C-alpha cells in the first residue's frame, strides 16, 4: 500500500528453482515479473466518499 | 434505574480524542473533495485529470 | 486431419504473412504422435482434437508435467526478496505524545 | 557440454508490431466572433469547442 | 491562487 | 488504467547433470540428466505516488 | 553488570549437491540436495582486568 | 514494447 507522496525505489532478487527435469530439454523458459500501481478509486466506488 | 454507564478515562483514549477533533479541523478548513484531503492531509499536488 | 474441417479457416493474419514469420518445428521420433515418442525432450504441444482460435488455444499452458521427473509436485519453488527504499509522510518511529501537534 | 540454441520468440514478437498511423496534421486559424447580454453572479457559457 | 479555506470555489 | 510500472525477466537456466553412477537397466553411465535454476537483481521500478 | 567484551559471527552456508547417482523411487537423476558448514577467524576481543 | 497487433496484451 503506497501513500499520497509516497517515493519507492524497488530492488528485487530472485531464485526459483525448476523441479527435477528428466533430460536437458531443448526449449528456452523466461520467469518474468511486472509491477503495477492501482489507485483505490479504481477499484471501490466509494472510495472518495469513504475518505 | 435507567442511567448511562461510562468507563474511566485512559490518557490513550483522550490523546485519540485530541487527534480525532484536529483530524476534522482539518477537513472543514481544508476542504472533503479528494483532491482537497491529499492537499491538506499530505505534501502532494494530484494533477486533475488523473483524478476525474 | 485429412476431413473437409482442414480447408475451413482457423482465424486471420496478414497477406503473405507466411513469408515473414517461420513457426518452429518437431520432424523425427520426438513428434509427440510417435509410438515411441522422445518429446520429453521438448515442451511442443500436442493437440489432442482441433484448436480453435479463442480462450484454450491462446492461454499460456506448456506441457511441463511430461519433461519433470517427479510427478505431482509444483513446477516452481521460488524465494523472493524485495529492496524497498521508501520516502514516505510518517517518521521512522513514533513515539507516543504531541497531542495539540499535527 | 553443449551450448542452447537460440528461439525465435524475438522475431516472431517483431513480424506481430503494426506500423505507426501516418496523421497528416495542419496548422490553421479557427477565429470565432460571439455576442450576447447577460447579467451579474451567473456563469455563461461563451465558449464551446 | 493558493489553497483556500472551505476547500476550492473559484 | 491501473500504470505498469516495471519489469524484469530472467532465463530458466537448464544445466546438464552426467549421471557418474554405473549402467542400470534404468539409465546408462554418461546419461545425461539436468536441473534448473534462475535467478539474479531486477532494479524493478522508481515511482512516486500522487494518491 | 558482567562486561560484554566483544562478539563474532558467521553464515552457516547451505551449499547445493547434485545427484549424479541414476534415478530411483527414492529420487531422480539430478536431484538437488545441500551440506551445510560454517566457519572463520573472530578477533574476538582485546581486553585488561582489574579484579 | 511497440504497439502490437490485436491491441494490447502484455
Amino acid at each position: 500500500e503506497a501513500l499520497p507522496g509516497d517515493t519507492f525505489h524497488l530492488k528485487t532478487s530472485v531464485l526459483a528453482r525448476l523441479s527435477t527435469p528428466v533430460v536437458p530439454f531443448m526449449d528456452n523458459l523466461r520467469l518474468d515479473i511486472q509491477y503495477f500501481s492501482v489507485p483505490y478509486r479504481l477499484v471501490w466506488d466509494n472510495w472518495q466518499k469513504f475518505n | 434505574e435507567g442511567g448511562e454507564v461510562v468507563d474511566n478515562l485512559t490518557i490513550n483514549s483522550l490523546r485519540q480524542a485530541f487527534q480525532l477533533q484536529r483530524l476534522l479541523e482539518r477537513d472543514a478548513r481544508g476542504g472533503t473533495r479528494y483532491i482537497e484531503i491529499i492537499r491538506s492531509h499530505f505534501g502532494v499536488i494530484s494533477p486533475d485529470a488523473r483524478v476525474q | 486431419q485429412g476431413n473437409a474441417k482442414d480447408d475451413e479457416v482457423f482465424g486471420y493474419q496478414e497477406r503473405y504473412a507466411e513469408y515473414r514469420y517461420r513457426p518452429s518445428q518437431i520432424t523425427g521420433k520426438l513428434r509427440s504422435t510417435d509410438p515411441q515418442s522422445l518429446d520429453v525432450w521438448h515442451l511442443a504441444q500436442r493437440f489432442d482434437s482441433l484448436p480453435a482460435l479463442n480462450q484454450e488455444f491462446i492461454e499460456e499452458n506448456p506441457p511441463m508435467k511430461r519433461v519433470l521427473a517427479v510427478q505431482d509436485e509444483p513446477q516452481f519453488i521460488m524465494d523472493a526478496f524485495f529492496d524497498l527504499k521508501c520516502v514516505r509522510p510518517m517518521p521512522v518511529y513514533s513515539v507516543p505524545g504531541l497531542i495539540d501537534h499535527f | 557440454f553443449g551450448r542452447k540454441v537460440p528461439s525465435n520468440a524475438k522475431s516472431q514478437h517483431n513480424f506481430s508490431v503494426i506500423p505507426s498511423a501516418n496523421i497528416q496534421r495542419s496548422v490553421f486559424n479557427r477565429s470565432s466572433g460571439y455576442k450576447t447580454t447577460f447579467d451579474a453572479g451567473y456563469l455563461i457559457p461563451v465558449f464551446l469547442d | 491562487a493558493r489553497s483556500m479555506r472551505g476547500g476550492i470555489r473559484l | 488504467r491501473p500504470e505498469y510500472l516495471g519489469s524484469g525477466s530472467f532465463d530458466i537456466n537448464i544445466n546438464p547433470v552426467l549421471q557418474n553412477s554405473a549402467t542400470t537397466d534404468a539409465s546408462p553411465q554418461g546419461n545425461l540428466a539436468a536441473y534448473g535454476v534462475s535467478g539474479g537483481v531486477n532494479r524493478g521500478f522508481s515511482h512516486s505516488f500522487v494518491e
